[PDB]
């Protein structure tokens, strides 16, 4: 998606793609609507 | 207030927990924000 955006063959990315430090430099992203981040999964163990 | 103060040139810039709002979009610029948090209420238990 960030190349697609960069080769301006697509003007408008949305694909439930976070936001980097990385990212935002090459391409612009507006204001969050969605509230995540780095989380961890773990088992059911007692 | 703080927006008025920001908009009336005294102010050059804004830190504080100034929650992000439409109408204060329209007229003033939001970076990206540093935390989320919603609203809830306050009561003695």
């Amino acid at each position: 998606m960030i190349g697609e955006v960069v080769y301006q063959r697509a003007v408008m990315a949305v694909g439930s793609l976070t936001i980097n430090e990385e990212r935002s430099e090459v391409v612009d992203f507006s204001v969050p609507f969605v509230e995540t981040g780095i989380s961890v999964m773990v088992s059911r163990s007692n | 207030g703080m927006m008025g103060e920001l908009l009336s040139g005294q102010a050059d810039m804004i830190v504080a927990p100034l929650t992000i709002n439409n109408e204060r979009a329209q007229y003033i610029e939001f970076s990206k924000p540093f935390k989320y948090q919603g609203l809830t209420i306050l009561v003695k238990k």
